[PDB]
């Protein structure tokens, strides 16, 4: 297998509209209820909408009724959520989920940011090795909107890696750090590169971190 | 519409022990015609989509360990987790599937109680690339500690900085049940150049006495 993939989320002006899509595979789509659920990062799950098998019965959370419209295309294995008159309070990750006994399968979610702030790509700075064991990292500073992803040596380095949750700064731009601890000896022999991706601004950066 | 209230909001329980999480609904969710209580329980690990653990109040989804069990009837329900594993760290939610809106409880954050671990501390000077841009960020790293509680102090030339640093803490690690914390001190290049001794002071339970990591411009 069951695969659900949300798309269509991004930065949108307050009062504006968006339409999310959820592509379903690995099951008989027209045989199940489908749901949308949202979650402000760091907060709880909030049920948003559902549709029965043929889309002849639907329902909506109180806070979106009259603004959102759920629909499905059974021939195309696709669920939609049309979102109108968006508000700051609608900012969240939106998940689609297959209903069975419960909401049995969930997509990875798509982030909707309702804001009048401009897209801005991050600067990427090295955190120079501290040296036993040594710590090094990358500071991913001054971006909007979320999210950023970071990996190390193209994903070859995973052990000891801590990628911290982003913090909203005084400027209203986000910043995060990714660090990793390694043997101090490997500083002399090993090349370390953080791979940063801020898709919302099309910013992809590979930053060598060295003494 | 139907309100679901979980208790407690956050729960700290030891490895191998039993966790008990309640869900109360504002009205019955027993559907007579199905003879089922229409309540679902979910686990949402850090950085993941929720996973369905139990539906119809007490029926486990296939593949979910028998350590997870649901019980209760009518308006009062309980998720029990026996013999807690480090990977059980997560927020757990209940949800009623009885009448739309199919509302969720507010969630119960499960913390794994483990042995006290001291943080390894590191400090990082600003990069030359950043300094060129007109700003200096100084980062202190407290790695793999427990419990969560920690005070991180910034001393510039031994002065005590207030209101110019930000912290971020990771979710409890799924394997060693520890946290890591980053502290960032932010100053203009101008202010940064007028000082020499930058110090991050860390006090923690797992520390015999405060630890200071510092550098000189
Ligand atoms: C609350 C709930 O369990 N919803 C499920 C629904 O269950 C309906 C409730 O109106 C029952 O009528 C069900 O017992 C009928 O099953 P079936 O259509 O004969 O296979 O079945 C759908 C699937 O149709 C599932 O997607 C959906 O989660």
């Amino acid at each position: 297998e069951v695969q659900l993939v949300e798309s269509g989320g991004g930065l949108v002006q307050p009062g504006g509209s968006l339409r999310l899509s959820c592509s379903a595979s690995g099951f008989s789509f027209n045989s199940f209820w489908m749901h949308w659920v949202r979650q402000v990062p760091g907060k709880g799950l909030v049920w948003i909408s559902f549709t029965n098998n043929e889309g002849t019965t639907t329902a909506y959370a109180d806070s979106v009724r009259g603004r959102f419209i759920i629909s499905r295309d059974n021939a195309k294995n696709t669920l939609y959520l049309e979102m109108n008159n968006l508000r700051g309070e609608d900012t969240a990750v939106y998940y689609c989920a297959r209903g069975d006994g419960g909401l049995d399968d969930w997509g990875q979610g798509t982030l909707v940011t309702v804001s009048s702030a401009s897209t801005k790509g991050p600067s990427v700075f090295p955190l120079a090795p501290s040296s036993g064991t040594a710590a090094l990292g990358c500071l991913v500073k001054d971006y909007f909107p979320e999210p950023v992803t970071v990996s190390w040596n193209s994903g070859a380095l995973t052990s000891g890696v801590h990628t911290f949750p982003a913090v909203l700064q005084s400027s209203g731009l986000y910043s995060l750090s990714s660090v990793v601890t390694v043997p101090s000896s490997s500083l002399g022999t090993q090349t370390y590169i953080c791979n940063v991706n801020h898709k919302p601004s099309n910013t992809k950066v590979d930053k060598k971190v060295e003494p | 519409d139907i309100q679901l209230t979980q208790s407690p909001d956050s729960l700290a329980v030891s490895l191998g022990e039993r966790a008990t999480i309640n869900c109360k609904s504002s009205q019955s969710i027993f559907r007579t015609s199905r003879n089922k209580n229409l309540l679902n329980w979910y686990q949402q690990r850090p950085g993941q989509p929720p996973r369905l653990l139990i539906h119809w109040a007490s029926t486990r989804k296939s593949g979910v360990p028998d350590r997870f069990s649901g019980s209760g009837f009518g308006t009062d329900f309980t998720l029990t987790i026996t013999s807690l594993q480090a990977e059980d760290v997560a927020i757990y939610y209940c949800q009623q599937y009885f009448s739309p809106p199919y509302t969720f409880g507010q969630g119960t954050k499960l913390e794994i109680k483990r042995t006290v671990a001291a943080p390894s501390v590191f400090i990082f000077p600003p990069s030359d690339e950043q300094l060129k841009s007109g700003t200096a960020s100084v980062v202190c790293l407290l790695n793999n500690f427990y419990p969560r509680e920690a005070k991180v102090q910034w001393k510039v030339d031994n002065a005590l900085q207030s209101g110019n640093s930000q912290e971020s803490v990771t979710e409890q690690d799924s394997k060693d049940s520890t946290y890591s914390l980053s502290s960032t001190l932010t100053l203009s290049k101008a202010d940064y150049e007028k000082h020499k001794v930058y110090a991050c002071e860390v006090t923690h339970q797992g520390l015999s006495s405060p630890v200071t990591k510092s550098f000189n411009r």
